[PDB]
């Protein structure tokens, strides 16, 4: 199956007789779910995207200066004034100069000098920013089913099925041939945070550089450049890129600040990249929260009979996914449609079979099947398909599993945030009150300290430490000890 | 002059490719024991004048940690 | 009279018997010499220059990418290996990326990936820097006689003369016509100090930027861009401004970070400008030591008789000049040769005459005129010049004048340190010792704080004197306090 | 990535035109200025549990100015 | 029975209620199994190979240079360059070299200097590590019936039967002719580690070296030589083998640190030798849990009557064996197909028989004669053989014998390992609590102390010994001390 | 097995090139300062169980520095 491809993987189990799982899907992800007696299932969310988004106000990364003009006049008489002052995409200044006999005034003393340009920003160096609409934006979630074949990455699967979500339209139901039917439910209000994305442009045919960046709409709208909406003719605020020198007694000087490319994508460093196909512009970062109905779903070929234990051949050898979970490939030659016999045996046990298969009840049929995956304990264990004999040695121990699929939650929940807790639950009374009381801390949390560098937060917990520690009472002392450490761990672990 | 702040860290985030590494812990540890390692002299300095002026360990361990964190300005 | 062009004028007066004078010659600045017997004289550096410098190393500002190739192998295979990896003008990388049955290989794990790219520099993106010879250096010193005759500043003066000195220079004579001979000698080396100054040349094309800096060679020899001197042909560490993403399966990115024009321009803020014209390397800054001798300097017209007392008439009537002078322009009717009796009277008291000229023994001659520059006491006052008569208000005060000539003395000091006590000297005890103090002094505070920043030098102070508060004892507690109060005034006030 | 460290400032002089004007005191309480109005809630709480908490006034008054000072920069 | 043919034999008997039993067999070792109810059996592990192993890295012993290059700059010119510095193949290092009018260089001072030379690596003196795979290594275990009959060493016994076990193989039945048929399991991938053994191939036809080397991969990816892969053409870190001496003023030494196959082969002191035999490649040194199947072996002629007693001569008469067996050979002449009475009794008592066989019931047959192994207990004892008779004096006493079991159970625990705990195992709550106890306090110590030198272990025990003395009033002294004593005791006992 | 010992370095002196640079004091406090920084957790473990256990400023001296010598050959 696809998922098998990626470094990121998950597996959820339907308990004893449930009909529906939850599931949080994040983009570049994948979860394999699977209930007994149930044909097993990869659903993953593939893509994000709009086309055509709302625009947000543009900025200008390099100058282009025209029409230099400049006047003066004599330290008695009336300001220097110019008709290019009033009219717009110009950027002047008004300043004193020194003046004399030495250049024709008749006395000494400060005369007064006024300088003007003309300002528009050059032909591919703007920087357009877009924005989602909530009412347009389409999710692309995809299933698989685990048929007993293989097929590389740029191959084309015949079992994959597509569902497209949007705002309506929040629920279907995917057909898949023999194995029956899945329905999905799939609301767009609990994805991505749309308010707080902005889809930032540069120019897209520059080769060597991404095509787009996700920035933070805070962030977007601090920035210190020439700005203007769309179809306007003339940028405001030129002046943060036009310079002026000190004048002489009859001239002065107009300097351009360069291109601001390069400090632009030093600033970006940490963002998140998007895309840009065509009219189309995605994310390559969010995630989903759907629900997956399993009921309709049925096995195949579950009356055949058993395969002729002599007839099989290795066609590879078994190996680690690195998943903890054991592939095989096997071919047969004997009467075609048949069920395989696949079983494994542990080490200093009586013969039982103590696999625990992915794919389940594995078939060979006409120009079809032969791939198995299955987990099994560790230590030493021997393989088994029919007079077919293989060994493993199962590396690793139960608690190392326990530990790993430990981190494996701490790193979702650290990376989702409070949507974590809807993750593979069965709903009810212990995933409501984590998911309460995660949103509550972290909303005073974020209030206090969106935006803020990580080092000014850990030298503020590590000063709310200090006090609490030298806190006068021990009430006092134990809250500041608290609000220091929370900081301390929050920053630490995010 | 134009000044374009740094993106915050921690606001925004997934499993896509970031664009370039953005400061954080190692970065932050890797700079200050970079700088000790190049101004030794200077870092022993400051270290035992703090050790030896405060008077508490916690103390000590605070300012040190704190100066240590600021020196490369 | 140059002098009057310009702000920043000294006056520095003889005595008879004094047989020459020293003095620091500024770009941007011109000193009046007087004396008691002899007419005054116009001295001023026009020119700090050299013709085609020899050349530092380059640095490229905008990467110009090309010809990407990428090469990877299996988690077993070893590690991937690429022809242009071992040729010159390329950038390359290797790195592990993850692979399985996914991609057509045969195990899972950690394979191995290199990607390659050709770098040059873009057509017109590159800094140069230069840097001077002592041997070849050419300072230029020009002299005006300070003739009755008024000139504009667009406009050349008949009687001034040039010195250009250099290393293999000995004292020089100028001829100057009737007021006789003037030495100088100057001692090259005594100014710019030309083994810590490079001159940087961005791109002397481009219409509205400066044409080069004056930067400073500890911080242009360490800097964070490719590198080549002037014939190699290919690029050093390259590196610096290409990014690599991280791999894909068989596949992986490469970045361009992009023009670093703009971030180069904000880095340069405090530096003073320099100039470019045609082969000729010109700073705009800096000074030179130089002796001036007066010996066989004569007095014009001595034996002229007395103009009329009738028959002149304003040109220009008296007006206030820059300096705290007056300045004015008379023309006469009749035989030309002869001297003008000019003298200035306080109102109520025409017995004393309180002119001070710094023009002696003025003349009108058989092409030549009547400009005249005086100094007189705050007040009402008269000026006479034969029968003609003018009523004038002196503004200004005593303490004034002396609170002006402290001010400059101050502002000479800061602007070229030990030096200043070199001006205008006849030595002695004074300019030793002065001299001596501040070199010493200088010397330790720059080498202890030479590049530390203002803010941080003055955060500094503040903590020097935090400390000798904190001090227990007394005495030097307040020594240690006076010295963070003094490190926190000179770091202010420089 | 590129990092060109800015240029010191007193160690060049002179009385000829200079590119831009430098870094000041100036320069820094205006900066802290433009964070303080973005960043004002944390603002008033580093204010006030500091105020509540020290006990002599020119203490407080030196860790305010110096928590302002170095909030901006990172 | 080629147990006798070893200087090291080990003895393991099946008590009546069991059938099958566990060995751990060592390459060079040898075991004896017997039942009292089943005739004895020979195993021993002969080979442990590969064919074509893996090329993980090839160093180079001994460097040869070509085509030395070099060039020169004066002092205020840019850095010498050369074209070499931007090829496959070669090695280069710049430097300054002190120059002036002496030789040419128009101004004294520290010029530049750049020398280059071509490397790569004699025809034999190169260095290759293989690596084997543990989907392809093959186990070879023989059996021997002990069959009654002799043979020398250089000799064919018709008897012995082969087992080539692999990862493909599962447990195999042997037929061994009359005697019946064997079951053999053996659990490849339980042996030696092959993660941790790299086997190093430093010449074939060198007449008077080892063919193969066995070393530790930690030591092998840490040789600090030059290094390449197969079929790569250029080396890696040259400059580890080429040396540069200080420059003069336009001229510098190249040096060739030569030939590193003497140090190289004095470092590798201590390690096991490897094999090579044309495409195989030979461990030797390891071993392989074995789990032995008995059940339908049968004894041979046990439906013979008894021989003539009176005929028996001796062939080679009774001689003491390595391993405190007495061992024999007999002669008939009568009807061939019979039983011989064999029998001993101690002085002591003459009714008792006291012999106990390795043999399980001779018999002589149309071809092959009587031997005969047996053991008697400590003292004077009489053999007879029907009417032949001998008279024997067994060295040693019970008490010896155990002591003698206790220091081989030591040597094997000392030598093997863990897997020690497995050689007669039955299971049971001593075999699993010694293997569990020695699995978790082995681990711990050797994440310490592996790879730590025996000096330093020595001088790391004496110190915390000394500094328990030194320590503390508390009573965890005592216990500082004893982890002190604890590793000097563990490096000492090895 | 042969065992050519290391020839002595201040027996013989001169102005002429030498064949390899040999051992020096500045040489082996240049190992120690790498072997330190390489590994800094055990050079902290070995400082502060002294500094624990010994009382007396001389003897913690004497003892880091035979520790520290030491360090590079162990
Ligand atoms: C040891 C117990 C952890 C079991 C586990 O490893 O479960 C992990 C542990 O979660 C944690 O908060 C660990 C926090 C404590 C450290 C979660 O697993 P998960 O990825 O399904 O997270 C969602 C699973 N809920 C639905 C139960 C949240
Ligand atoms: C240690 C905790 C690590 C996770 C973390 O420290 O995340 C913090 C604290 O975790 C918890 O609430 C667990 C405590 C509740 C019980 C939540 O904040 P968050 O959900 O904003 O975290 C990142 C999510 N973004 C993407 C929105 C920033
Ligand atoms: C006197 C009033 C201010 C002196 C001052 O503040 O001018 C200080 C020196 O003060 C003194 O020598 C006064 C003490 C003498 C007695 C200027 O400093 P500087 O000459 O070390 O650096 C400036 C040299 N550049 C410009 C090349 C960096
Ligand atoms: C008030 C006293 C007169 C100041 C004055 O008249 O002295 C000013 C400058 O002295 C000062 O600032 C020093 C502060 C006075 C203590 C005139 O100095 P100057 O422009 O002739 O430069 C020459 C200055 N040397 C001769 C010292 C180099
Ligand atoms: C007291 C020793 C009498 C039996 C004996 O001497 O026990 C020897 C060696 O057991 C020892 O080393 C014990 C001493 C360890 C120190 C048995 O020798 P084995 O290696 O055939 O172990 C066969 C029995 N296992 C496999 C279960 C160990
Ligand atoms: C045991 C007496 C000899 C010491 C020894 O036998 O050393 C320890 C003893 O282990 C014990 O549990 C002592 C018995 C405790 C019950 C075993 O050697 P090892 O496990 O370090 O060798 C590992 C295998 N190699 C040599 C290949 C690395």
């Amino acid at each position: 199956s696809r998922c098998t491809h990626l470094e990121n993987r998950d597996f959820v189990t339907g308990t004893q007789g449930t009909t529906r799982v939850t599931l949080v899907l994040e983009l570049g992800g994948c979860v394999t779910i699977t209930a007994e007696g149930k044909p097993s299932m990869d659903v993953w969310l593939d893509a994000i995207y709009q086309e055509n988004p709302a625009k947000t106000r543009e900025y200008c990364l390099h100058a282009k200066l025209s029409d230099t003009k400049v006047a003066a006049r004599c330290p008695t008489m009336g300001p220097a004034t110019l008709a290019e002052e009033h009219q717009g995409g110009t950027v002047c200044k008004r300043d004193q100069s020194d003046r004399g006999w030495g250049n024709h005034c008749g006395l000494f003393g400060k005369g007064s000098i006024v300088a003007c340009v003309k300002a528009a920003c050059e032909a591919k160096k703007k920087a357009t920013g877009h924005v989602y609409d909530a009412n347009k934006i389409v999710y692309t979630v995809k299933v698989e089913p685990h048929t007993g074949d293989y097929v590389a990455a740029n191959e084309t699967h015949s079992g994959r099925k597509t569902a497209s979500f949007t705002v309506s339209s929040e629920k279907t139901i995917l057909t898949m041939g023999e194995y029956g039917d899945v329905s999905l439910l799939c609301r767009v209000a609990s994805g991505v945070d749309l308010a707080q994305t902005v889809i930032l442009e540069l120019d897209k045919t520059v080769e060597h550089l991404p095509t787009a960046w996700q920035v933070h709409r805070d962030w977007f709208n601090d920035l210190a450049l020439p700005w203007k909406h769309e179809g306007a003719q003339n940028w405001n605020n030129a002046e943060r890129l036009v310079e002026f020198g000190a004048p002489h007694a009859v001239k002065m000087d107009v300097y351009n600040l360069g291109d601001q490319t390069g400090v632009l994508l030093k600033a970006l460093a940490g963002v998140p990249v998007a895309h840009i196909e065509g009219t189309k512009y995605h994310l390559k970062s969010g995630h989903v929260t759907c629900e997956v109905g399993l009921e309709k779903l049925k096995m195949k070929g579950l009356t055949y009979t058993m395969c002729d234990k002599t007839k099989f051949t290795w066609k590879r050898a078994p190996t680690d996914s690195g998943h903890d979970t054991v592939v095989m490939e096997v071919t047969f030659s004997g009467t075609k449609p048949c069920r395989i016999p696949v079983r494994a045996v542990a080490h200093g046990s009586p013969d039982v079979n103590v696999a625990m298969l992915i794919t389940p009840n594995p078939t060979i049929e006409n120009n079809g099947g032969g791939f198995i995956e299955m987990q099994l304990p560790p230590g030493d264990n021997i393989i088994y398909v029919g007079e077919l004999s293989h060994q493993w040695f199962q590396k690793g121990s139960s608690i190392g599993r326990v530990f790993q699929k430990t981190k494996k939650g701490i790193e979702r929940l650290t990376v989702i945030g409070e949507h974590a807790w809807d993750f593979g639950s069965a709903g009810g009374f212990l995933s409501s009150i984590g998911k309460a009381v995660h949103t509550v801390l972290g909303g005073a949390f974020n209030s206090i300290f969106g935006g803020v560098g990580f080092l000014p937060k850990l030298l503020l917990g590590v000063a709310l430490a200090w006090l609490g520690l030298n806190m006068r009472n021990p009430t006092m002392s134990m809250s500041f000890l608290l609000a220091g450490g929370l900081v301390l761990a929050m920053t630490l672990g995010v | 002059s134009v000044l374009i702040p740094s993106h915050a860290q921690g606001e925004l985030t997934g499993r896509g490719h970031k664009w370039l590494e953005g400061d954080s812990l190692r970065t932050h540890l890797t700079r200050v024991e970079g700088w000790v390692w190049k101004n030794k002299l200077l870092a022993l300095a400051m270290v035992t004048v703090v050790w030896l002026t405060l008077e508490s360990v916690v103390t000590r361990v605070a300012v040190l940690v704190v100066l240590l964190c600021l020196a490369p300005v």
